[PDB]
């Protein structure tokens, strides 16, 4: 046993990540970095011990070595019999979103539009979309489809980063952490929210988490589910609440990464860290929640309500599935 | 697009 040094993204994911070192008596403590390809870095340096990641960046961290550790697990989709932690994961679905009123909007006629990405490397919102499209386009410019986007990580003076707003100030255009005003599942379906963008790459949770309520945020407490719908690969357009039948994709879940040397440590502290700040956690809410963060998804995201064990201690390839890795090598192929 | 990106 030992203190595991978590790795914020942002500084909104470092307030969050020095209020959990603080309730966790330093049983947990923070490094910080402005991007996730950054944080990689810092784990690999052994300056940190590790961070969740989304599956795109699981790849990037596998390809260096790192593995994953536990896994984010959601409100069971499958109605089980064992415990969350020992639950295996389902793997999201990954989406295309659109407004109800922009009526000619379907899979096909994409090209030229407005996008709003989570970031560019991850699964929903990157990696599935310009994969299908890379493919069916015959194309690797990737770039060149649509006429403007807000794609996280992305040149800042391009065509993918023309519709990202940065911070506050107006600062931080595009970069992929937290303070970019479209970062992430919210911050892209933000973009969509506000018709920055035609259409929104980002998790079919995400629509029903930011909609009739379910966040108070000023952007969001309006939106309407009805005037939503998603874009389905065979060219039609569903209700949101047929994202079963109308997904781009099934994504896997979120992990925690760390070194290989580390794992069996940062696994044992998480494990307890959850009992006290998880969900039911013997402190939460009374003194942290480890997976709230007002729908920011920081750390982790909002609607985890576990991490959970591994099945078979993956290898990272082994924990995205063989397609999915051989899409991602596809697609990294055009750069 | 084999070895690792850093
Ligand atoms: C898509 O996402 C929504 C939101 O996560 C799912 O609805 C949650 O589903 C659980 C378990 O099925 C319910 O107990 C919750 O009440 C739902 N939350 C909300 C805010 O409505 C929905 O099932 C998901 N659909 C698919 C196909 O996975
Ligand atoms: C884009 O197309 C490529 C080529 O079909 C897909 O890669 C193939 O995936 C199949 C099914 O998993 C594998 O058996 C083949 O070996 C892959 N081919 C190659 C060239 O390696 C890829 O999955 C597609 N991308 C997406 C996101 O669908
Ligand atoms: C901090 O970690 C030590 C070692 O496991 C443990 O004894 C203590 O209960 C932990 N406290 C908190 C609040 O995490
Ligand atoms: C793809 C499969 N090998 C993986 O374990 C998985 C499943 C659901 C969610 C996350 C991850
Ligand atoms: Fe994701
Ligand atoms: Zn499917
Ligand atoms: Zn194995």
């Amino acid at each position: 046993y030992t203190r595991v040094v978590w790795c914020a993204v942002g500084p909104e994911e470092q307030k969050k990540c020095q209020q959990w070192s603080q309730q966790s008596g330093q049983n947990v403590t923070c490094a910080t970095a402005s991007t996730t390809d950054d944080c990689i870095v810092l784990v690999l340096k052994g300056e940190a011990d590790a961070l969740n990641l989304d599956g795109g960046y699981i790849y990037t961290a596998g390809k260096c070595g790192l593995v994953p550790v536990l896994a984010e697990n959601r409100k069971s989709s499958k109605h089980s019999s064992l415990d969350c932690v020992l639950r295996p994961t389902e793997g999201y679905l990954a989406v295309a979103v659109v407004k109800k009123a922009n009526e000619g909007l379907t899979w096909n006629s994409l090209k030229d539009k407005k996008s709003c990405h989570t970031a560019v490397d991850r699964t929903a919102g990157w990696n599935i979309p310009m994969g299908l499209i890379v493919n069916q386009t015959g194309s690797c410019a990737f770039d060149e489809f649509f006429s403007q986007s807000c794609a996280p990580g992305a040149d800042p003076k391009s065509r993918l980063c023309a519709l990202c707003a940065g911070d506050d100030q107006g600062l931080d255009k595009c970069v992929p952490n937290s303070k970019e005003k479209y970062y992430g599942y919210t911050g892209a379906f933000r973009c969509l929210a506000e018709d920055v963008g035609d259409v929104a790459f980002v998790k079919n949770d995400t629509v029903w988490e930011n909609t009739n309520g379910e966040s108070t945020a000023d952007w969001a407490k309006n939106l309407k589910r009805e005037d939503f719908r998603l874009l389905c690969l065979d060219g039609t357009r569903k209700p949101v609440t047929e994202a079963q039948s109308c997904h781009l994709a099934v994504a896997p879940n979120h992990a925690v990464v760390s070194r290989s040397d580390r794992a069996a440590h940062v696994e044992q502290v998480l494990l307890h860290q959850q009992a006290l700040f998880g969900k039911n956690g013997k402190n939460c809410p009374d003194k942290f929640c480890l997976f709230k963060s007002e729908t920011k998804n920081l750390l982790f995201n909002d609607n985890t309500e576990c991490l959970a064990k591994l099945g078979g201690r993956p290898t990272y390839e082994e924990y995205l599935g063989t397609e999915y890795v051989t899409a991602i090598a596809n697609l990294k192929k055009c750069s | 697009l084999e070895a690792c990106a850093f």
